[PDB]
């Protein structure tokens, strides 16, 4: 539905100071939604072109790595090895 | 030859008129009514039908 | 029936920075209109058309829209 | 605000375009806008990549043969 | 407007160099010849016998574009006063020399000896070495014969721009006191000495390129607009902007110049008792913000997905 | 409470729900959510970081359309991503 | 399947090798790998000259210019 | 210059043969050559994606076919 609370969350982590208006934050729930959409649909596409019937982190690594450009892929897949790494670690 | 857009007259076109700068209520869907978008298995079933027709094209 | 404003198509060669039209851009730019129109209105109507109901909202534009590259 | 084209007779437009295929809709006012703000945006596009047709061949005038050669280079004709 | 009279000595050697194609064309059909140094201007000569001379006061800006990254060399002069000669008057007058490139033979009529494999882009590339190498002389020499009265000036190709002033899109090159362009003909020139402030128009979400008005420190001449600038030169043109350190703003509406510079030659003193340029740079209630006490109130649904 | 054993703000039991609810695929897996959420988060924090610089360099507070718009055309990588988009006002 | 005499297979695959040395060092490709990279170059290539000459000859000119080339890639996006 | 500059003339036009192309001149060989090392560069980086998260080391041609089908 509506991810503002997290997003004003990040907000407050990098700049605490600031805020938001409504039509922004709006523009930032339908942004959210469709890249998520489209890594979502690269990763239901890969469910099928490596035969694997489940989805794994390797999936979604490679889906940042392709729609990302040079530098924003590889800083992403750092965050996701990270968070990965964390929940890996019980 | 042809007509100008720079100089004189461009102005005139942006004038501000209550009665075209605004929308109308005609087939337009009350903000009291709820109204649920589609489900996932539904637009992937209308867009696979509708790519299919696309290779068709039959209307025209 | 081809109600486009021509100060509206006026402006928009303005944003454009085009300098010099002549008098028969306006037919071709309405045709155009129309021409993007009707296969989005089609792709909306086939949107809310299979969800169940009569409403065309928003969403079923963008959805729409995301077939293109445009979100 | 200065903007750009009047909102009724584009609504007028669609509703018209819209009943051609399909009768008795239910319209959303965010909808109309995200018609009437895309369809600018795209127009806007296709309208700047005509003036650079149109200078490319020595020209100061815009002329219908710019707009189907950059429609054609675009992909957009079937 | 008068000239100046050229005198040739005898005395010595001068510089010369042949093989140049003058632009514009004196007659109607193009025409080539050579080009000497004296000791007022320069003498263009030609087997017509076309006396140019060109003043070396006469001079404002020497234009010089090599020939590596493009397939004709040119040396273009700006002259502050604009001469007749051919039954025509010119005010920039270049001389352009060409390495040769094919135009046609598609294989209507195309030899099966582009396979021979020749190679000779070796030789091509040595015929650009020895052009290169001759105009350098040149150079060198006619700097040492004016007694450093005036300078050329070489432009910045490798940051360059894309643009379209003229009805014909082109590419724009900086120089150290100037911003030419005289590949395209006509030629378009500008000094940078002579601008006050730029303006850019057509700056918005997501578009190919943008608008650009070069407003001079005289209003008797109209601002010139350069269109078809593309995104990916925005800013480093203001990286070049801030090396001659001139004064640049934006705006998204396109604007009447026509009128902007009727209303400053009639009435001056009104335009900077207002502020001067003053032109260059309600919310809330158009564009609610949002309330931070809006949450929602379903937590721990995550459900587990086991092992 | 799993979000707090990934270690990041965004649920990462939402997107697995989400996920599974698109009905994309057969089998979901357990490692795969975790990840989208990481980069979903990486992502959500430049975007905020950049549009908070935005804000700081235009003097306010709050982000509005034109901040959002100002930090993607000052960054390649996200003109090159999503330079393809269409939002003007609201 | 008509795409062969057009471009020599040793520059192909000596460029191939100039481009994998940069991103991922010491992979393998079969032939098939190859046979196809090139039909799908060629393919490409062969529209974007199609383009290039529409722009051209609406230049009033019938001679390809590399100004052709830029205003082809900037409506494609390149 | 590089290692080695990329493909050689009359290569460039057979290909120019192929298409309707009349009137080749004599720079476009060099944009040629940029603008392939572009294209080549944008879709090898998604080649050598897929043949790395395909675990294997060999590029075969069906990672051809699928990068050049998500770019379309």
């Amino acid at each position: 539905e509506s991810y503002s609370i997290y997003v004003y969350k990040v907000l407050k982590q990098v700049h605490p100071d600031t805020g938001i208006s409504s039509k922004a934050m709006g523009i930032m729930n339908s942004f959210v939604n469709d890249i998520f959409e489209r890594i979502a649909g690269e990763a239901s596409r890969l469910a099928h072109y490596n035969k694997r019937s489940t989805i794994t982190s390797r999936e979604i690594q490679t889906a940042v790595r392709l729609l990302l450009p040079g530098e924003l892929a590889k800083h992403a897949v750092s965050e996701g090895t990270k968070a990965v790494t964390k929940y890996t670690s019980s | 030859d042809g007509e100008e857009l720079i100089g004189d007259g461009m102005e005139r076109d942006y004038r501000a008129i209550p009665e075209l700068d605004a929308y109308e209520a005609e087939g337009l869907a009350l903000d009291d009514e709820d109204v649920e978008e589609l489900t996932a298995s539904q637009r992937e079933a209308a867009e696979r039908a509708m790519r299919q027709r696309d290779r068709e094209a039959g209307r025209g | 029936i081809q109600g486009i404003t021509k100060p509206a198509i006026r402006r928009l060669a303005r944003r454009g920075g085009v300098k010099r039209i002549s008098g028969l851009i306006y037919e071709e730019t309405r045709g155009v209109l129309k021409v993007f129109l009707e296969n989005v209105i089609r792709d909306a109507v086939t949107y809310t058309e299979h969800a169940k109901r009569k409403t065309v909202t928003a969403m079923d534009v963008v959805y729409a829209l995301k077939r293109q590259g445009r979100t | 605000t200065e903007l750009l084209i009047r909102k009724l007779p584009f609504q007028r437009l669609v509703r018209e375009i819209a009943q051609d295929f399909k009768t008795d809709l239910r319209f959303q006012s965010s909808a109309v806008m995200a018609l009437q703000e895309a369809c600018e945006a795209y127009l806007v596009g296709l309208f700047e990549d005509t003036n650079l047709c149109a200078i490319h061949a020595k020209r100061v005038t815009i002329m219908p043969k710019d707009i189907q050669l950059a429609r054609r280079i675009r992909g957009e004709r079937a | 407007v008068k000239q100046d009279s050229l005198v040739i000595n005898l005395n010595r050697s001068n510089p010369k160099l042949k093989d140049l194609y003058i632009r514009p064309n004196i007659a109607q059909k193009r025409m080539q010849g050579s080009l000497e140094a004296h000791v007022n201007g320069f003498r263009f000569t030609s087997v017509r016998g076309d006396k140019v001379d060109i003043l070396y006061n006469n001079i404002k800006h020497a234009l010089f574009q090599p020939c590596d990254g493009e397939m004709i060399i040119v040396l273009h002069f700006h002259l502050k006063n604009a001469i007749m000669f051919g039954k025509k008057r010119h005010t920039d007058v270049q001389f352009y020399t060409e390495v040769g490139e094919i135009t046609t033979d598609l294989g209507k009529h195309q030899h099966m000896h582009d396979r021979d494999d020749l190679y000779a882009e070796q030789m091509e590339r040595e015929m650009r070495h020895k052009l290169k190498t001759a105009f350098k002389n040149f150079i060198e020499k006619v700097e040492a014969l004016t007694k450093e009265e005036l300078e050329f000036e070489v432009p910045f190709r490798d940051l360059g721009f894309n643009g379209a002033p003229y009805r014909s899109t082109c590419l724009l090159q900086p120089t150290s006191s100037a911003l030419v362009n005289a590949t395209e003909w006509p030629p378009f020139v500008v000094t940078l000495d002579e601008v006050e402030l730029i303006h850019f128009e057509r700056v918005q979400f997501h578009l190919k390129n943008f608008d650009m008005v070069i407003v001079y420190k005289d209003y008797s001449k109209k601002v010139t607009m350069i269109n078809a600038i593309p995104v990916a030169s925005l800013d480093p043109i203001k990286e070049w902007l801030n090396s001659c350190d001139l004064k640049y703003t934006e705006g998204v509406q396109s604007l009447n110049w026509t009128k902007i510079m009727k209303t400053i030659v009639d009435d001056p003193e009104g335009f900077f008792e207002q502020g001067g340029w003053s032109f260059l740079e309600e919310s809330e209630i158009e564009d609610e913000t949002f309330n931070p006490s809006e949450d929602d109130y379903e937590e721990e649904e995550e459900d587990s997905d086991e092992d | 409470t799993r979000s707090s054993r990934a270690g990041l703000q965004f649920p990462v039991g939402r997107v697995h729900r989400l996920l599974r609810k698109g009905n994309y695929s057969e089998r979901v897996g357990a490692g795969a959510p975790v990840y989208l959420a990481a980069v979903l988060e990486y992502l959500t924090a430049e975007i905020l970081e950049l549009a908070g610089n935005a804000a700081r360099d235009n003097k306010k507070t709050r982000i509005i359309p034109r901040h959002l718009q100002l930090a993607i055309r000052n960054d390649e990588e996200l003109n090159k991503l999503l330079g393809k988009v269409t939002i003007a006002q609201g």
